[PDB]
């Protein structure tokens, strides 16, 4: 099944995962790609 | 609900929303053998309805409340109303003092967004202006001062400031109707149906003043000119208002 | 926030299309004529740090303005003209034609 | 009204430490573990602590 | 204040003008200002009947001195008795609309 490959990945991803460390924390910067989608944008208050 | 895997459905025009919580979590679960999971929740939500308030206030609109799964694209997460999807109460206890419920349809659509093909489902409420505030509020003082303007036609001629007055303080009186009017509407830019009638009094009230200064005006010279000139005011005025009057309303009304 | 330029690094995905739903923004009190994305860094004493600028540029609209404010102030100073026709004589009406176009 | 960056450094010196970096550059996450000081503003009525997109806060 | 306006000078036409139309503005602004005291609800209230009467009222007196206007220095004595009749009319009928008004609402 699908479902027990997904979950043993998901185990296998998060084993051992230090989250106070981010992706090569001491080599190069990590590069975040950004998007925006504007809903609205609703009150203009002077 | 917080130990099994649970839709992240959201609503997608709602300014804010939130679910209840007094005493406890307003939440029900249930679950049948063959693995059916049926979940509900109360909630409260703001949601934007952008009016066009062109024929205001004859106004009718439809207000959409739109919901899909945050991160679950059409592949993932497909969303599907039943027979009996929406069901309205005795409707008579609701907060809709200016509008009054028509009814109700639902959609559903497939979006396309940054992140995928998401399938959302829309409710749309129709919601038609209720026409007893607004006439007790602006038409019928606007009508009121329009014809305390007419009045002045029956006044002695010779009796300068007392016309005048009378004339002066309908267009002021007008002028504050006309803010007060406004005072409901958001700023937009158009103009709408109240306007046009503020406006069309305020012309005739203006119309009625300026009747007088002509009046004024040509008793130095022609006499017989403001004599009859009294007369044909009184006779045009509250035929004109009346004609408007017909001409406003069976445009605005059947339309 | 936390994170220097030698931690991490901004830029806009797509690099002019990164934003998306500008021109379907309904304003009735404006109307927006332009936006920009930007990208640099900034400095603090604690270090310097990535920016990314997103900006609109929005134009009031007149005519509420116009029927609102323009309109009653033009009428008002018609109203005022109005007492020139009135003979001289006639003092108290021309007084309060003036006095109350001044004070409104 | 005021908007501040709100700037702090003590000595702890059950946090020294000995490794490749001379300067540890940790989220807000981590200032949880660790004592910091209890400052309030005496003046002050209701005041916010920003938090988006995560707690505005940094420890070195 | 606006019955007041019975007891002055048929010459006063000016001063019954001013009466008459600062009256009924007054009652405008009564009428708007207690608007707001309720929510904007579709119907009319008894507050807003209470003042709808006195509303005419007042209109009823600008035009009673319209009318007095009218025929002054043309039937004297038609004017004359509108103002006497008027003075009397107007305070009696104002007083019995009050009394049916408060019999009406504070029994319910
Ligand atoms: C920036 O900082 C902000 C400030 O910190 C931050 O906002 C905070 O975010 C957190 C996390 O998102 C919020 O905490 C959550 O709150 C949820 C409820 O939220 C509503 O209610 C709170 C008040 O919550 C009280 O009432 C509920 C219901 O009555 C209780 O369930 C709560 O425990 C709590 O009760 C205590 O307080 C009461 C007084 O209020 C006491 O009477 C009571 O006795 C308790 O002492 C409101 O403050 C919220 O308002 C805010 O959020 C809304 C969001 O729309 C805003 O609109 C609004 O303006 C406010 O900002 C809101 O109204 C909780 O449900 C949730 O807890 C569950 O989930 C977490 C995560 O998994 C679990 O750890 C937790 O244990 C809970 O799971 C259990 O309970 C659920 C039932 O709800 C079960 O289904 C589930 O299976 C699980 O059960 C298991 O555990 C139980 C133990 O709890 C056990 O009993 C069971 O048997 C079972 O084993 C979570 O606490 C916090 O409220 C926000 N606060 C504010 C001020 O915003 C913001 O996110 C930050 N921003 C960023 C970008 O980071
Ligand atoms: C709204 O205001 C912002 C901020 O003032 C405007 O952003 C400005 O945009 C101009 C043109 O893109 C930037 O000029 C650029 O400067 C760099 C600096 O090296 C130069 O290399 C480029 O050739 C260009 O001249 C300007 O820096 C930028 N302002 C800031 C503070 O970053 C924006 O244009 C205004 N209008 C709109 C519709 O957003
Ligand atoms: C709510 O949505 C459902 C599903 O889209 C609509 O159900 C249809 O109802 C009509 C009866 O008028 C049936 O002829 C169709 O076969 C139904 N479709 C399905 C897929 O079952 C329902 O009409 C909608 N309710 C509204 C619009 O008020």
């Amino acid at each position: 099944s699908n479902m027990s490959l997904v979950k043993e990945t998901v185990d296998r991803l998060l084993k051992g995962y230090d989250i106070r460390l981010r992706p090569d924390f001491g080599g190069p910067p990590v590069a975040v790609g950004m998007n925006i989608d504007i809903a609205s944008i609703d009150m203009v208050s002077e | 609900v917080g130990k099994i895997w649970i839709p992240d459905t959201f609503f997608r025009n709602s300014k804010k929303a939130d679910a209840h919580w007094i005493t406890t979590p307003n939440r029900m679960l249930r679950i049948w053998n063959d693995g059916r999971v049926l979940y509900t929740l109360r909630l409260t939500i703001d949601a934007e309805c952008q009016l066009q308030l062109h024929n205001f206030p004859m106004d009718e609109h439809s207000c959409p409340l739109e919901f899909s799964s945050y991160g679950y694209p059409r592949e993932e997460i497909v969303y599907q109303w039943k027979r009996s999807s929406v069901e309205v109460g005795d409707t008579r206890s609701w907060r809709l003092y200016q509008f009054s419920f028509v009814g109700l349809r639902n959609t559903t659509e497939v979006v396309k967004t940054t992140s995928g093909d998401y399938v959302v489902m829309s409710v749309y409420f129709d919601l038609s202006r209720r026409m007893g505030y607004f006439t007790i509020q602006t038409y019928i003082p606007c009508t009121l001062i329009v014809v305390l303007s007419w009045v002045s036609f029956w006044i002695n001629k010779d009796a300068v400031p007392a016309r005048t007055s009378l004339g002066i303080t309908t267009v002021l009186t007008m002028t504050t109707l006309s803010t007060i009017a406004r005072k409901s509407l958001p700023k937009v830019s158009y103009v709408t149906a109240m306007d046009l009638f503020v406006s069309v009094c305020f012309i005739f009230v203006f119309s009625a003043l300026v009747e007088y200064g002509t009046l004024h005006y040509f008793v130095s010279s022609q006499p017989a000119r403001a004599a009859k000139m009294d007369s044909y005011a009184r006779i045009f005025f509250p035929t004109a208002f009346c004609l408007f009057n017909l001409v406003y309303w069976v445009s605005y009304l059947y339309l | 926030y936390g994170y220097t330029t030698d931690d991490i690094e901004f830029y806009w995905r797509g690099d002019d299309n990164a934003v998306t739903g500008v021109t379907k923004i309904e304003l009735p009190q404006f109307s927006i004529v332009d936006y920009k994305l930007i990208t640099k860094k900034v400095v603090f004493s604690t270090g310097s740090y990535p920016r990314l600028s997103l900006s609109f540029k929005l134009k009031r609209n007149i005519g509420y303005f116009i029927l609102q404010t323009y309109m009653p102030s033009i009428l008002i100073t018609i109203l005022s003209w109005v007492s020139f026709w009135i003979n001289y004589d006639a003092s108290a009406a021309r007084v309060a034609l003036g006095i109350t176009t001044v004070l409104t | 009204t005021i908007d501040v960056f709100f700037r702090q450094s003590w000595k702890d010196e059950r946090l020294k430490f000995k490794g490749p970096m001379t300067v540890l550059r940790l989220n807000n996450l981590m200032a949880s573990k660790i004592w910091t000081p209890d400052t309030f503003f005496h003046n002050g009525k209701k005041s916010v602590a920003h938090n988006m997109t995560m707690p505005n806060k940094l420890l070195r | 204040l606006s019955q007041v306006s019975f007891w002055l000078n048929r010459e006063s036409v000016p001063a019954r003008t001013v009466f008459g139309v600062t009256t009924v503005l007054t009652m405008t602004t009564l009428s708007i200002s207690a608007r707001n005291s309720l929510p904007k609800v579709a119907y009319a209230t008894a507050m807003d009947w209470f003042i709808a009467v006195c509303y005419a009222f007042v209109f009823s007196a600008l035009i009673e001195f319209a009318t007095v206007n009218y025929f002054t220095k043309s039937q004297p004595a038609r004017a004359a008795k509108i103002d006497r009749l008027s003075r009397i009319a107007f305070p009696l009928l104002f007083g019995i609309f009050n009394l049916v008004y408060w019999a009406t609402y504070l029994n319910r």
